């Protein structure tokens, strides 16, 4: 379904918004960037599978 | 899991991203006058704007 460019391009959205993100700027903000992370980390799962 | 797909990304991608901007959005009307939780909406709408386009192959 997914092509190789598309995934390779949800990817970088992701870690470039858990990277740039003010997600250690309060415990709420770290709540919502640890989400994104699993977020990133289930769909690697997916795109590794 | 199978591998991604479309409606793939849409439910757990997309849907989830949603769920996280509108409960900042929340803490935003609670308190208060903050630039970090501000920060967080535009930072996580251009992250599904930018998914939402991938998505749809251009």
């Amino acid at each position: 379904q997914l092509s190789d460019e598309q995934k390779e391009t949800i990817l970088k959205a992701l870690n470039d918004a858990i990277e740039k993100g003010p997600w250690d700027k309060s415990n709420f903000l770290r709540v919502i960037g640890k989400k994104l992370i699993a977020i990133r980390d289930r769909f690697l799962k997916r795109i590794g599978a | 899991v199978t591998d991604a797909t479309l409606g793939s990304v849409y439910s757990e991608i997309i849907s989830p991203v949603k769920d996280c901007i509108l409960t900042v959005a929340k803490a935003v009307s609670f308190n208060p006058g903050g630039k970090d939780n501000t920060d967080a909406v535009e930072v996580l709408t251009e992250l599904n704007t930018k998914v939402e386009r991938a998505a749809l192959n251009q």
